[PDB]
């Protein structure tokens, strides 16, 4: 298993921790001490995951689901099967995060190319630890974190999101939502473009850059440029993500109550309070 | 501080750049705008020029005649007063007729006759719009990818405020104009069909947006740290490809077992984002004309 | 048997077929599979070969046919270290001079490429008809520092890119006279200088040179990229912090 090109860049280095041991790949993937770190952490994860299902007696994916420990136990430790089964799964995935982000790192340096993927990579896995260990440790209790199940972790959030009202009225909320529907119409368009500009009209020959810069020109007055889109997608995904883990870290902390409420703020000023007409008095 | 290619160091600027020919009346493509050294650092500095044909110039116009029969009624909410207007502007509305008017345009303008105006005059724009996208690739004679994908966004919409009204047999059934009331009714929505968690189409919608925003981040970093040999490139990486392309690919066969081509991963793009939109419009399609429950049919048809 | 357990159904079968679509469309590069040794690896996946199809490159440069017959067009400098598939290949040589991993150059076009009227898309500014620095530090005239906090040579123009406008190459001049390019994405502008970790200041010769002295062909910025790439490697023992 070789891509044709690929023998070339099979040089020794680039590897963070372990000098050269675990500097080989296994058919397509890459090891690293990170690609073992990971396997050993990713194992452990599902076999605990398997166990907790038997401990919970069901053997259907649909079902399958590890809760965090109650309210009750506080930031301690729980006997496994009602909690601490998650608790070290929480830790297991975490590991396994982490290890794959070190093991692309490791990746880069033998190609000779940037660090931007595991540093895209580094946002997502900062989402995740903001509901499952950031969130929690600011509130109190491992048990308002989401809990590992297909079905049953879309309930966590319904249960989370009306705890609050409408959830809509989280203005960070807002925010990050608007950079997830941009992200994917720039994804949509950047897409369109390329393949528009690579597969012309029948018979045609392939048109260029400039092509690509004119239809939008053309079109909406503007173009952002191949380098730009290439750092658009990037700042709207993390961005989206990043204000993702904002609107959540200030849920059950800075602010508690109706979200709705929260924009009172701005009706009750000096200026305009009292007077009369409108929708709010 | 090794350089990462986020920012520019050094903008660069020559002649502005009047585009391509090809088959385009250039009588209606305007003069270049200004030049933005602050948009600079990220992209493009050159605004403009902008084509603007027939098409184009009724569908700005009725775009703008959408916009303003909005803002009208917004402000006869206010009682035509400024800082009643500015206060109370996301809770401000233009409602569709009551369910009793059904499907007819009689009902009176101050309740949804005038919706039913801006809404026309944004069908206008919006299908006007659409052609405009699909011409402005046959006179540069490109594909007419944009178009399609484009098409997957107008599903949705038209299902939403057209095709679901006309189904369920009234004009109540569609979106409000308003902020914070357009986010009401969605909420709505949801509680009405018995919980969308439950509609698999919009677990797929879901899929694809946070799928959508997997990908473009992981392409997005891939060609930035690739950008070191050209990569942004990509027309000419698929033409003739190089060293930036093979190891774009052989970061991700090396991570994760498989990879794409320079070409095949803007393929990957497409279908991600418009699946969205595509998934979405059916699941809000669905939804009261032949499920009136989600969590119901959840628990018949699995 | 209503009408929305159908169009699941239905969607659960065309993604399967999309995404068959998508892989084979992404097997028109690098494939069929390769043992170490260049020969057809016995194992080529679930996925067969897409039909070809074929590119008219423009300004009659000919086409492009994918999947078609596919060799690297080069000597490859390495030799194996281990008995069995899948170690490190050492490099037989000095890596940077042969062109191996981070340092790994491809066999393009020996022109360079055209803007969308034929025109050279990348050219020194000083013949580029009224391109000039339009905002931050114009690196021109900077002295510029390897690694090694030694000092390699001097700006002595950008080259831009034309129909984008943008600067992609420092032209340097070294002690001897002559210059070559680096990539604008491996520099650092600073106030003062301009600071490449890359590379230290001795191997800034070792940079593969361009044959006509106002333009730049595919193949020589894959060995100019890849040579300044691979120094992140390859001149670690240089390096300060
Ligand atoms: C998916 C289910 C809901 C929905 C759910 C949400 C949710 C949830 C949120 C929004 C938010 C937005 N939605 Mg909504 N939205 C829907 C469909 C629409 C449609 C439509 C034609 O169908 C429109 C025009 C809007 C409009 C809006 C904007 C108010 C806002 C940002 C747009 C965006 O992120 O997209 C990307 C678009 C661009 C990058 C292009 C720029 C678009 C701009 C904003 C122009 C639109 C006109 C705007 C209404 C004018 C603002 C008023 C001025 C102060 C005068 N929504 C459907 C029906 N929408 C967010 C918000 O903050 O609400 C207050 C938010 O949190
Ligand atoms: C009834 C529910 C409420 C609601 C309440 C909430 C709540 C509650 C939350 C959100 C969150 C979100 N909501 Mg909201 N949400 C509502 C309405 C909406 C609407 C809408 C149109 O109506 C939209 C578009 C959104 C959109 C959003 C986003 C801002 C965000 C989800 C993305 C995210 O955070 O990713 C972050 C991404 C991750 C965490 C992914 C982690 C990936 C990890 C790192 C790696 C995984 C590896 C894994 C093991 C893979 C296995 C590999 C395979 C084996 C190969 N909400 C309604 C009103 N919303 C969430 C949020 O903001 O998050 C912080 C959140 O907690
Ligand atoms: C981000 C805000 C909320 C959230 C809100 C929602 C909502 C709302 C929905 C989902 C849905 C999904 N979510 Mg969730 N989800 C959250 C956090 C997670 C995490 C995590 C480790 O943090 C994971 C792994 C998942 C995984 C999932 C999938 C089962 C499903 C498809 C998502 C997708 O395509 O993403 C983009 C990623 C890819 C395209 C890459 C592929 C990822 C694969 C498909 C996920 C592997 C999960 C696997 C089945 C089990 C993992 C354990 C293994 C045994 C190792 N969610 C948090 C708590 N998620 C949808 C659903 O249908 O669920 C019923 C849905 O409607
Ligand atoms: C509590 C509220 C309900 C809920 C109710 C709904 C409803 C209701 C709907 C969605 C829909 C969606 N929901 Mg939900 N949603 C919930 C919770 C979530 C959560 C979450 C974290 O739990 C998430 C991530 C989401 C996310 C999503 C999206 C995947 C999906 C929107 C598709 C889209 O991209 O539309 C954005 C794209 C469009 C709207 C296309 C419009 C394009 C038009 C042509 C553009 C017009 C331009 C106009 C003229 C403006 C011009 C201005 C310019 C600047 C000049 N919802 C809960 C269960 N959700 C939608 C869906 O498809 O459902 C399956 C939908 O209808
Ligand atoms: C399915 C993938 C995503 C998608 C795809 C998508 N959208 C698209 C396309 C594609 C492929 C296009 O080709 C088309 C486009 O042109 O792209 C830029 C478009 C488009 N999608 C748009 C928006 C949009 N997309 C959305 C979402 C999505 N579209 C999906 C997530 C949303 C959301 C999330 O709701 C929105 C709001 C537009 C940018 C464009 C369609 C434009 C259109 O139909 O034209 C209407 C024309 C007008 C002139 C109206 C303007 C009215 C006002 C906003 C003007 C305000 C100015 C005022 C303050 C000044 C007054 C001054 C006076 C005195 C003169
Ligand atoms: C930052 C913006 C977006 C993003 C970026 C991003 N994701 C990434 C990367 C990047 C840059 C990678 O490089 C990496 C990758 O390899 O991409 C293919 C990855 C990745 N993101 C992934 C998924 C993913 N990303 C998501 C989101 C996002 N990722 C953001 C939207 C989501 C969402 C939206 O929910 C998911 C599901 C994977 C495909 C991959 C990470 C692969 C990895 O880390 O593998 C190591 C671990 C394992 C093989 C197994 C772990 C299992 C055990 C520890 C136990 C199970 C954990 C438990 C938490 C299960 C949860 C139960 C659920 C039912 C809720
Ligand atoms: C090479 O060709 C090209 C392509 O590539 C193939 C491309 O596709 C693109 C296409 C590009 C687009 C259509 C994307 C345009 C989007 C932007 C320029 C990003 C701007 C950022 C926003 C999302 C804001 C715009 C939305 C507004 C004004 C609505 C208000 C609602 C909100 C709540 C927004 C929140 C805003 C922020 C950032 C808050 C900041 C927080 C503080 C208070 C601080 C172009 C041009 C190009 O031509
Ligand atoms: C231009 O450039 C670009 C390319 O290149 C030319 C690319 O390819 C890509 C890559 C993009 C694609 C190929 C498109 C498809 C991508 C998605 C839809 C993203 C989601 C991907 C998945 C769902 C698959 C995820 C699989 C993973 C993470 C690993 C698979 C798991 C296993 C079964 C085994 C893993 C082994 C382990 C545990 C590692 C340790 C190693 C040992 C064996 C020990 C991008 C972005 C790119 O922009
Ligand atoms: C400063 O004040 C002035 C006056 C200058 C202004 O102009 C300010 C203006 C405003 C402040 C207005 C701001 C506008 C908004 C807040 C708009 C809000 C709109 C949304 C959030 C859109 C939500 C989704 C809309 C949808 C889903 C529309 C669907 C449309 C249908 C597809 C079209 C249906 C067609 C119909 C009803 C006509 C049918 C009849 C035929 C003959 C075809
Ligand atoms: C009603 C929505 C239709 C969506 C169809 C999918 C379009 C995506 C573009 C795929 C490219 C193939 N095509 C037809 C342009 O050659
Ligand atoms: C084009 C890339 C394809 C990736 C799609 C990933 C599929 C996610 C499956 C989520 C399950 C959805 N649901 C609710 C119908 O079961
Ligand atoms: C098992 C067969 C299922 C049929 C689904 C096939 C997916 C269609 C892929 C779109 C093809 C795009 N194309 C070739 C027209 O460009
Ligand atoms: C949503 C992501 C879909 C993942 C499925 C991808 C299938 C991988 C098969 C590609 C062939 C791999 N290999 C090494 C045999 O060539
Ligand atoms: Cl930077
Ligand atoms: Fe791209
Ligand atoms: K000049």
């Amino acid at each position: 298993a070789l891509l044709s090109f690929e023998r070339k860049y099979r040089v020794p280095g680039g590897t963070l921790v372990g000098g050269n041991l675990f500097d080989f790949w296994v058919g397509p993937f890459y090891v690293g001490f990170f690609g073992v770190a990971t396997f050993f952490f990713a194992a452990l994860g599902i076999i605990l995951i398997a166990w907790s299902a038997v401990l919970q007696g069901t053997w259907n994916p649909q079902l399958i689901s590890v809760y965090p420990p109650a309210l009750e136990y506080g930031l301690g430790g729980a006997p496994l099967a009602k909690g601490g089964l998650w608790q070290i799964i929480t830790i297991c995935a975490t590991g396994a995060f982490v290890s794959w982000a070190l093991r692309e790192v490791e990746i880069c340096r033998k190609l000779g190319i940037g660090y931007h993927i595991p540093f895209a990579f580094a946002f997502a896995i900062l989402a995740y630890l903001t509901l499952v260990l950031f969130r929690p440790v600011m509130m109190g209790a491992w048990g308002y974190a989401f809990p590992y199940g297909i079905w049953t972790h879309l309930d966590w959030v319904s249960n989370t999101g009306y705890t609050y009202g409408n959830f809509h009225y989280n203005p960070a909320h807002m925010i990050a939502h608007t950079f997830f529907f941009t992200n994917a119409l720039a994804l949509a368009l950047h897409g369109a473009l390329v393949l528009s500009a690579a597969n012309p009209e029948k018979g045609k020959e392939m048109r260029t850059p400039d092509h690509e810069d004119t239809f939008f020109r053309d079109l909406v007055g503007y173009s952002i440029g191949t380098l730009g889109i290439h750092r658009l997608g990037l700042l709207l995904s993390l961005s989206a993500v990043f204000f993702s883990a904002l609107c959540m870290i200030i849920t059950g902390t800075i602010w508690f109550d109706q979200w709705v409420d929260w924009w009172q703020w701005w009706v009750k000023l000096p200026w305009w309070a009292n007077i009369p007409g409108g929708i709010n008095g | 501080a090794e350089y990462q290619n986020i920012f520019t160091q050094v903008q660069v600027r020559g002649p502005a750049d009047l585009g391509m020919t090809e088959d385009v009346n250039l009588a209606n493509r305007s003069g270049v705008g200004p030049f933005s050294t602050l948009l600079g650092w990220f992209g493009n500095a050159q605004l403009g020029p902008i084509y603007l044909g027939s098409l184009g110039v009724l569908s700005l116009f009725s775009g703008l005649m959408w916009f303003f029969t909005i803002g009208i009624w917004f402000w006869y909410q206010a009682g035509w007063n400024p800082a009643v207007f500015l206060r109370d502007l996301f809770f401000f509305s233009l409602e569709p007729p009551a369910p009793e008017y059904g499907l007819s345009f009689a009902a009176p303008l101050k309740e949804g006759g005038l919706w039913l105006i801006a809404s026309f005059f944004m069908f206008v724009a919006v299908w006007s719009w659409w052609g405009r996208t699909y011409l402005r690739a046959q006179a540069l004679g490109m594909g007419k990818h944009t178009a399609w994908a484009f098409l997957s966004a107008i599903w949705l919409w038209m299902v939403l405020g057209f095709i679901r009204p006309i189904l369920m047999g009234s004009w109540s059934e569609a979106v409000p104009y308003g902020i914070f009331s357009h986010l009401d009714w969605t909420n709505n929505f949801s509680l009405v069909h018995g919980n969308l968690f439950y509609n698999p189409f919009h677990g797929l919608s879901i899929a694809f947006l946070y799928g959508s925003a997997l990908l473009f981040a992981m392409h997005g970093a891939t060609i930035l740290a690739v950008s070191r040999f050209g990569g942004e490139r990509e027309l000419e990486q698929i033409a003739d490809r190089g060293t930036a392309a093979e190891r774009a690919a052989l970061f991700w066969r090396w991570t994760m077992g498989f990879n794409a081509t320079m070409e095949g991963i803007h393929r990957w793009a497409i279908w991600m984002a418009v699946l969205v939109t595509l998934t979405g419009g059916i699941g809000i399609l669905l939804s009261g004309t032949v499920v009136d429950n989600w969590y119901v049919w959840g628990q018949n048809h699995g | 048997f209503d009408l929305a357990s159908l169009a699941i159904y239905s969607f659960w079968i065309f993604l399967a077929g999309l995404i068959y679509y998508l892989q084979t469309e992404n097997m028109r590069e690098g494939y069929p599979l390769e043992n170490e040794d260049g020969t057809p690896a016995a194992n080529q996946g679930p996925f067969p070969l897409p039909k070809p199809k074929t590119f008219i490159l423009p300004h009659g440069r000919g086409t492009l046919t994918v999947p078609g017959p596919e060799s690297e067009d080069r000597p490859i400098a390495l030799a194996r270290t281990a008995v069995s598939e899948g170690f490190p290949h050492a490099p037989t040589g000095d890596p940077m001079k042969d062109g191996v991993g981070p340092a790994s150059w491809v066999a393009r076009r020996d022109l360079p490429e055209l803007d969308g009227h034929g025109h050279n898309k990348i050219k020194p500014m000083k013949a580029a008809a009224g391109f000039h620095v339009s905002a931050g530090k114009n690196p021109i005239g900077l002295p510029v520092r390897g690694c090694d906090l030694e000092i390699a040579g001097k700006v002595v123009d950008i080259w831009v890119d034309i129909p984008e406008q943008m600067a992609r190459f420092l032209e340097v001049e070294l002690k001897d006279g002559s210059t070559r390019l680096l990539p604008m994405q491996m520099v650092k502008v600073q106030s003062n200088r301009v600071h490449v970790n890359a590379l230290s200041s001795d191997l800034f010769a070792g940079i593969p040179t361009i044959k006509s002295p106002t333009e730049v062909t595919l193949l020589e910025e894959d060995k100019i990229c890849g040579y300044v790439a691979g120094g992140l490697m390859y001149a670690a023992p240089k390096r300060k912090s």
